[PDB]
């Protein structure tokens, strides 16, 4: 019957990888083939 | 302690009858 | 998750068969009074040629007395499906206690069984009872109630006593207003699809927890519904002198310091009053 | 300080390994499902859902077991060849991992689950029950 009170909350425990992107060469093509 | 409490889920409510004054023949 | 503000209850109250009785107040828990039993014969037309006189038989007298009675409830707690917050269950218990007190007080004063109770004028069986007349039908004298009877009951009261009102259940009045004659006409008041005369003029106070001989209108009768033998049908009395209710102290409520260990808050309450009957002659009871 | 969490969300046995039980959800508007294993599974298992109507003989007992038709959501990729609703427990579910389910389309007055044929030997090691949300009365 009572209302348990909600609080500020953020529990995630979700991880990612590193970013091995800047090392590679950058190309910016406008069309679909090169 | 654990006083296990109840309520009904359903039931079978019948139709109560309805008898009304029969006519009086006569005293005698 | 859209809780509303409606609190539908559906619980019924009785009628208040108290304002009719003689209301009296007293502080002490034991009262007493006087009574004049019967004046009695005190002579005869002394014949002629006798300067003498005569004796006979006077009447008794009785200084009577009565007591009051108690009605008390403890009701403790624990305080955390509680004080935190859903609803002031305390007030719920208080209101339920007051309602219970009223209903049990009325039921007692009606049927109070002697010991530690105001002796119920029903079970006293010293009010005159008038059983009704059996009714032959298809070779069977099956008990049943018939219009004139009711009238014969209400008119058979000794007029010189005074105004004697009557008491009955709404089921009985419904059975009564639905009286049908041999002409299939509505035997009593007839021709408005109903019957609603002001009972105050007809000197009838209605109730709903009286013994209701017409149980949920099911008990009527031709051969199986039969109104059933000896069953309180109604009553009639001058209740300003037939019964009396003495009031001493209303309900009271207080916290019981001690025993309460800061979680089990223990509340204590109660009330004191009582009742009794006058001379159970001003009034009778119509039964089967 | 566990509340009396049986005076709401009342649970009733639906499949005790070898017997189904029609349960009345009329008083309720919402009801889920709880699947549990008791041993190791061998292959995946399938179950067919049924529902019951008030029997003409008695307005308080379940009637027959009518199959429940599957209602498709958005973004659906397959429909049961019959169009009737059904559930399946995949293989490799260790018996300390409960499973939940819910049909979004109620119909009838009683619900029931039965082990779909050919996948009923493993059903013995399966337990199914149901909780509710409502009272309404």
């Amino acid at each position: 019957f009572f209302t348990p009170q909600v609080l500020a909350l953020e529990v995630d425990c979700n991880i990612e990888c590193a970013s091995l992107l800047d090392l590679y060469g950058q190309i910016e093509v406008s069309r679909s083939t090169f | 302690m654990v006083k296990l409490n109840c309520r009904p889920l359903c039931q079978a409510p019948t139709a109560s009858r309805l008898v009304s004054p029969p006519c009086f023949i006569c005293r005698g | 998750p859209q809780v509303l503000a409606l609190e539908v209850d559906c619980n019924i109250e009785c009628a208040s068969l108290l304002d009719l009785y003689g209301q009296i107040e007293v502080s002490r828990s034991t009262f007493t009074y006087m009574k004049i039993a019967d004046y009695g014969q005190l002579g005869e037309y002394t014949c002629d040629a006798k300067c003498d006189a005569e004796f006979g038989e006077p009447g008794n007298i009785r200084h009577l007395e009565g007591k009051t009675y108690d009605y008390r409830g403890v009701f403790c707690f624990n305080r955390k499906n509680l004080q935190e917050a859903n609803y002031d269950f305390l007030s719920f218990m208080i209101g339920a206690a007051q309602r219970s007190h009223r209903i049990n007080r009325n039921q007692a004063l009606m049927i109070g069984k002697g010991v530690n109770e105001p002796k119920g004028w029903l079970t006293e069986n010293c009010f005159p009872v008038f059983q009704t007349l059996p009714v032959d039908v298809n070779g069977t004298s099956t008990p049943a109630f018939l219009a004139q009877d009711w009238r014969r009951f209400v008119t058979s009261f000794p007029a010189e006593y005074g105004e004697a009102r009557s008491v009955m259940h709404q089921n009985v009045f419904g059975y009564l207003a639905a009286m049908v004659d041999a002409n299939g006409r509505f035997l009593f008041g007839d021709g408005d699809l109903t019957f609603t005369p002001d009972l105050v003029r007809e000197r009838i106070r209605i109730s709903n927890c009286l013994p209701d001989p017409t149980e949920g209108n099911t008990k009527g009768g031709t051969g199986q519904d039969a109104f059933a033998a000896g069953s309180f049908v109604a009553a009639q009395a001058a209740w300003k002198t037939a019964f009396y209710a003495v009031e001493k102290r209303p309900m009271f409520f207080e916290q019981y310091e001690g025993g309460s260990s800061a979680w089990c808050v223990k509340y204590q309450f109660g009330a004191e009053d009582g009742g009794f009957v006058g001379c159970c002659e001003h009034g009778r009871i119509l039964q089967i | 300080m566990n509340f009396n969490v049986g005076v709401d969300f009342p649970s009733f046995i639906a499949w005790d390994g070898e017997e189904s039980f029609p349960v009345k959800v009329d008083g309720f508007n919402q009801f889920g499902f709880t699947f549990k294993t008791i041993a190791a599974l061998t292959a995946a298992t399938t179950f067919n859902i049924f529902y019951h109507e008030p029997s003409d003989a008695d307005p308080c007992v379940p009637g027959p077991a009518i199959r429940v038709p599957e209602v498709p959501f958005c973004d659906t990729v397959l429909l049961s060849e019959d169009g009737l609703a059904a559930v399946t427990l995949p293989e490799t579910v260790t018996p300390d991992s409960f499973c939940a389910g819910t049909v979004p389309c109620m119909n009838g007055q009683w619900i029931s689950i039965a082990p779909a044929t050919g996948s009923e030997t493993n059903a013995a090691n399966v337990q199914i029950t149901v909780t509710m949300k409502g009272a309404t009365r």
